[PDB]
């Protein structure tokens, strides 16, 4: 029954990222004055499915092992990166899953120059090896910022944080520290206003956007939710899902609206803006539990 | 004055100097202390009864050693 | 042993997808035809904070001790020590561009 | 699939490092320590391991070949296979198959030691109650007992940052 | 018989995918990038149809010539044409794309594009209407649908 | 007459100064950005759906490059040259003989549809509008002999449609 | 409108309630209606042994209730 556990769980990673993909498009077409696509069948679906198809069967042309061996670590950071979320029964009861989070988006760095390095000695490669060096400066705050959110739930056993939402969300106790936490997942996703940046381009796609969906999720478990009933889990399934959905609509429409920082600026504005505030947060967030009496049952 | 130049500078040492200085005044790190200290993990062992202690109850229900009642009220 | 089943599965399904993605066409038709300071500055940045991570990260799995006041230092000083580094090279123009 | 699991991620792990102390092209050897810190990490957790392991696979794994790999791709470039190379590895796994010949077809190997090569569930515990880790309360020490040795550390790592500054054109 | 119904229907489906979207590379020098700018307005959507307009050449479906070939620019454009993908199709756009127009009897004008790479589609007019071009990228799709591909690999 | 711009310093008292600060730190404006964005989401868009619903056009958009005749007659082409007199592609070619019947005729009419920029001149400038802009847009023609188009080319396509067009010149004969 | 922009929401979130559904049938349809237990710590592990141990069964969940008390 565990393999088909897996199963269930990665035979719906390709109809959700395909099926993101149509109300991403859909989404900015409603966005815009676009009804885009609704012609290429019912309010398109088949031409989500049909287009990944035609992407497959594209014949592409070319070293050969670092170019095999990049897109492998990709797609199955995407697959292996859905384990411990706790859609309220986890595939596996990790005792600690955060750092997990934290070592395969390394890997998800790894990936990237992997794949910059098998681009042959190009200016692109230099434009990738940039955006190697901005990706790898967000794990510091992304770290700092979750050591701090659990640091409020004691362990990092993730059971008891969804024991911790129950009573008022943890949005509340700590709003500006989610609020850079969340431009930190804008930034984890290498996508808009944080960019630029050959083949198989389908599986490093989904990679991508199976990154997004984990980093949504995350985000919903970290934050927000709703109380583990049990005898009856979907419930909680059904209102999780729910806000993770408002949630993903909120981080692509958020993509919809802003021009790209400068690399530089970017630079300047993660250190000189995030780092000394992430820092003042946490030691903050260090000398609350002794000032409210209130650390958490570390068991 | 340096409130426009970087004012999240400001708001960083401002938070930064209430988190050093702000445990100086509590009503409540006694409470911390004895909490994080009155919670039992191992054993509580026994021990041999003839140091004729007017202490160390010899039942557990018995209330004649130090506990706790500031836990259920609050 | 679980994981590694799911690691298993996962590594063979997608090695599945990528040899879909390449050994599939079989209509083999017609075959046809320096470096900077400042990006080096970056990484070891990086690097040395990640270190201090490090050193900070296990504060949760601590909390429940009776030296709090020790324990309250030390991270103050530790967090204290990792802004006066990121302040040092703030204030002696390292980082910028 | 067997009861030597530990001893044979060992293996992998044996044929990782002989794999870059070969000496191959130096993103290929750090191709070889990826997996063979993956695998050290697969051995540290098989003995449980839950905290420490995976804890330092970030700092290894998540912040020094990504590195590596940085500099070894920006500095140098060996764009385009010796005998030199391939001659490492075939001796390295030579040794290896020896040492898997004389573990598996006899009683004891020793080079200057004694190693009883059997099921290496020995030495374990009879199942005490833990009830945290042996990790948990072990690196939840520092705080309440390292007073000195954090304050040693962190000040050896500011001074690695200036050192480095200061090497790379401080200020 | 039920091998060529298979590879029939297989390859109405193979067919069916590639004319779902077929998202172009926007090369346009002249105004007829303009005009394929106002056929990516909000009154007339490429995004209906898959088209999608993306500037990385090695997943362009089709390619669009649009604007004034020049003696300087047609090296780099064959030079951007054979790094494509090889099911690829080509729409002309624009007068002086589709047999130099206004500029024909000059120097440094290639005559069209036929000259450079095989064309597929014409669409004419300076510059064609994006409701003409539109009607061309129907076209370009019911071409796609008549090719029998894999029914002459099968007869083959 | 002149209005130049930025004339504001940045206030120092300290309503203005806290708000601007606030606003740095509390991520205001791009909320304000995100609230016009979703104005124009819940909007409903301006898109026809093509194949069906064809855009809106005018009375004098310029097409085909038809030929028109005579009510109950032959062709109102004369072969004058000036359509290609006035061509400024020279995409017009016109070799002319007569019948045995006397009136004035042809031979050869050719249009390159590759060298015609659809100016309008030869609507402007033929004496009787023989040659006329058509009103349609559909020309689409994957070879590129078959945009070449022959006097009979013209006949059968001007043919194709005259109230079309002669609705046109009934309802632009004025203006122009 | 953007009616027609919710049947894509409502299949794609479709999508992502099959997992979870699917995982908490799996662990109460495998483990006898009875809730996986959850185990981190080695006191809970000795006391899960000793459990599939006294059952006979060899089987933890099956939870043999106050019957062997003669
Ligand atoms: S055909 Fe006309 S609109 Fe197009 S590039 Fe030429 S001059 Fe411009
Ligand atoms: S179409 Fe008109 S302008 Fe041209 S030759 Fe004929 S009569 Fe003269
Ligand atoms: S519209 Fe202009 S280019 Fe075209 S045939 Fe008439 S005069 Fe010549």
């Amino acid at each position: 029954m565990f393999m088909i556990n897996v199963l269930t769980l990665i035979i719906p990673i390709l109809l959700a990222v395909a099926f993101l993909t149509l109300v991403e498009r859909k989404v900015l077409g409603y966005m815009q004055f676009r009804k885009g696509p609704n012609v290429v069948g019912p309010y398109g679906l088949l031409q989500p499915i049909a287009d990944a198809i035609k992407l497959f069967i594209k014949e592409p042309l070319r070293s050969i092992s670092m170019f095999i061996l990049a897109p492998i670590l990709a797609l199955t950071l995407a697959l292996t990166m859905w384990i411990p979320l706790p859609m309220p029964y986890p595939l596996i009861n990790m005792n600690l899953g955060v750092l997990f989070m934290l070592a395969m988006s390394s890997l998800a760095v790894y990936s990237i120059l992997w794949s910059g390095w098998a681009s042959n000695s190009k200016y692109a490669l230099i434009g990738a090896l940039r955006a190697v060096a901005q990706t790898i400066s967000y794990e510091v705050t992304l770290a700092i910022i979750l050591l701090s959110v659990l640091l409020m739930n004691g362990s990092f056993t993730l059971s008891t944080l969804i024991i911790t939402q129950e009573q008022v969300w943890l949005i509340f106790p700590a709003w500006p520290l989610a609020m850079m936490w969340f431009i930190s997942t804008l930034a984890e996703t290498n996508r808009a206003p944080f960019d630029l940046t050959a083949g198989p381009f389908a599986l490093f796609f989904m990679a991508e956007y199976a990154n997004i969906i984990m980093m949504n999720i995350f985000t919903t478990t970290l934050f927000l939710g709703a109380f583990h009933n049990p005898y009856m889990p979907e419930l909680y399934t059904i209102n999780f899902t729910i806000k993770s959905l408002l949630l993903s609509i909120t981080f692509l429409w958020i993509r919809a609206s802003y021009p790209r920082f400068r690399y530089d600026q970017l630079m300047h504005l993660l250190w000189k803006n995030f780092l000394p505030l992430t820092l003042a947060l946490c030691m903050w967030h260090v000398s609350l539990p002794i000032l409210l009496s209130s650390i958490p049952p570390q068991t | 004055n340096v409130w426009a130049k970087e004012p999240v500078l400001v708001a960083s040492f401002a938070i930064a100097g209430l988190a050093v200085i702000l445990p100086t005044l509590s009503p409540y790190t006694k409470y911390s202390l004895m909490i994080n200290r009155a919670t039992p993990y191992n054993y509580p062992v026994p021990l041999r009864d003839d140091g004729n202690m007017p202490d160390v109850p010899s039942h557990p229900q018995d209330p004649q050693g130090p506990s706790l009642e500031w836990l259920k009220r609050l | 042993m679980n994981l590694m089943i799911t690691l298993l599965t996962n590594f063979t399904l997608a090695t599945l997808l990528v040899t879909i993605a390449f050994w599939l066409p079989q209509l083999n038709v017609y075959s046809e035809k320096p470096f900077s300071m400042k990006f080096f500055l970056v990484a070891i940045t990086f690097l040395l904070f990640d270190l201090e991570i490090a050193l900070l990260l296990p504060l949760p799995w601590a909390s429940q001790t009776t030296n709090l006041n020790t324990m309250l230092t030390m991270a103050l000083l530790l967090i204290f020590l990792l802004a006066v580094s990121l302040a040092y090279e703030w204030t002696q123009k390292g980082l910028e561009w | 699939m067997m009861t030597y699991i530990v001893f044979i991620l060992s293996i992998i792990f044996v044929m990782g490092f002989v794999g870059f102390s070969s000496k191959p092209s130096p993103i290929y050897g750090g191709l070889g320590l990826i997996v063979s810190g993956g695998v050290g990490c697969g051995i540290v957790l098989n003995f449980g391991g839950s905290f420490l392991g995976l804890m330092v696979f970030l700092i290894y794994l998540g912040g020094m070949m990504v590195v590596f790999g940085y500099t070894t791709a920006m500095a140098t470039e060996q764009y385009p296979s010796n005998k030199v190379v391939l001659g490492t590895f075939i001796t390295g796994l030579l040794m290896e198959f020896l040492m898997v010949y004389y573990v598996l077809k006899d009683k004891e190997v020793e080079i200057v030691f004694k190693f009883n090569g059997m099921g290496d569930w020995v030495i374990y515990d009879t199942g005490d109650s833990g009830f945290f880790s042996e990790e948990a309360m072990g690196i939840a020490a520092l705080y309440s007992y390292g007073t000195w040795l954090v304050i040693v550390t962190g000040w050896s790592l500011l001074i690695g940052v200036v050192v480095i500054m200061e090497i790379t054109r401080g200020n | 018989s039920r091998g060529e119904y298979v590879v029939a229907k297989l390859d109405d489906l193979i067919n069916w995918a590639r004319r779902s979207s077929l998202w172009p590379m926007t090369f346009g020098l002249a105004c007829c990038a303009v005009e394929m700018m106002h056929m990516a307005a909000p009154r007339y959507d490429m995004d209906r149809f898959g088209v999608v307009f993306r500037a990385s050449p090695r997943q362009s479906d089709v390619m669009i010539v649009a604007g004034t070939l020049t003696n300087k620019m047609a090296p780099a454009l064959r030079k951007v044409y054979d790094q494509m993908p090889e099911p690829r199709y080509v729409v002309s756009m624009g007068s002086c794309a589709n047999g130099g127009g206004y500029y024909h009897y000059s120097y440094s004008v290639v005559r069209g594009c036929d000259r450079i790479v095989p064309v597929d589609i014409y669409v004419p007019g300076c510059p064609p209407t994006a409701e003409a071009l539109l009607y061309g990228i129907l076209q370009l799709q019911k071409k796609i649908k008549r090719e029998k591909r894999l029914r002459i690999w099968y007869r083959r | 007459t002149y209005k130049y711009v930025n004339l504001r310093e940045p206030s120092m008292d300290m309503k203005s100064v806290t708000d601007r600060a606030a606003q740095t730190l509390l991520w205001t404006e791009l909320i304000r950005g995100l609230g016009m964005t979703l104005s124009y989401l819940f909007r409903e868009p301006a898109t026809i759906n093509y194949p069906f619903e064809k855009g809106p056009l005018s009375p004098r958009f310029r097409g085909e490059h038809a030929l028109r005749r005579y009510p109950s007659g032959e062709e109102r082409c004369i072969a004058c040259k000036l359509c290609e007199a006035v061509c400024p592609a020279q995409a017009i070619t016109i070799e002319a003989e007569p019948r045995a019947d006397g009136s004035r005729r042809t031979t050869r009419y050719d249009i390159d549809m590759t060298k015609c920029i659809y100016c309008g001149f030869c609507q402007e400038a033929c004496p009787v509008d023989a040659i006329v802009e058509g009103p349609n847009f559909e020309f689409s023609t994957e070879t590129h002999e078959e945009l070449l188009y022959n006097k009979e080319k013209l006949l059968n396509n001007g043919d194709k449609w005259e109230a079309e067009i002669a609705a046109n010149i009934q309802a632009d004969y004025l203006y122009r | 409108m953007w009616f027609e922009v919710l049947p894509g929401i409502a299949v794609m979130g479709v999508c992502l309630f099959i997992p979870g559904m699917a995982t908490a049938r799996i662990h109460r349809f495998s483990n006898g209606g009875r809730e996986k237990r959850v185990a981190h710590y080695s006191y809970q592990w000795y006391l899960m042994e000793r459990d599939r141990r006294v059952s006979g069964v060899n089987r933890y969940y099956v939870s043999k209730g106050l019957e062997n008390i003669d």
